[PDB]
């Protein structure tokens, strides 16, 4: 844990309409779009979400969190996170 | 965010 390789922790949410659709419920504040967007899904357990790639949890957001910028901070070996924000993106968040 |  995490997982960092190619293959997806779970596949079944590996969908943006599938992610999307947990948050029909979403009370919180920081945005499920961006969420879904992101790779997370509600687990329907407070605003805990899992990424559905690597599989790391995040939960006690902020409002004007983001979810990419919180996806590399505690998951830069995240695969779905590399091919979407980049590695440059993920370095410069563990910035010297 | 906290993770878990
Ligand atoms: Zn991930």
């Amino acid at each position: 844990f995490p997982n960092s390789t190619n293959l997806p922790r779970n596949p079944s949410m590996a969908d943006y309409e599938a992610r999307i659709f947990t948050f029909g419920t979403w009370i919180y504040s920081v945005n499920k779009e961006q969420l879904a967007r992101a790779g997370f899904y509600a687990l329907g357990e407070g605003d805990k979400v899992k990424c559905f790639h690597c599989g790391g949890g995040l939960t006690d957001w902020k409002p004007s969190e983001d979810p990419w910028e919180q996806h590399a901070k505690w998951y830069p070996g995240c695969k779905y996170l590399l091919e979407q924000k980049g590695q440059e993106y993920i370095n410069n968040i563990h910035l010297t | 965010a906290k993770p878990f």
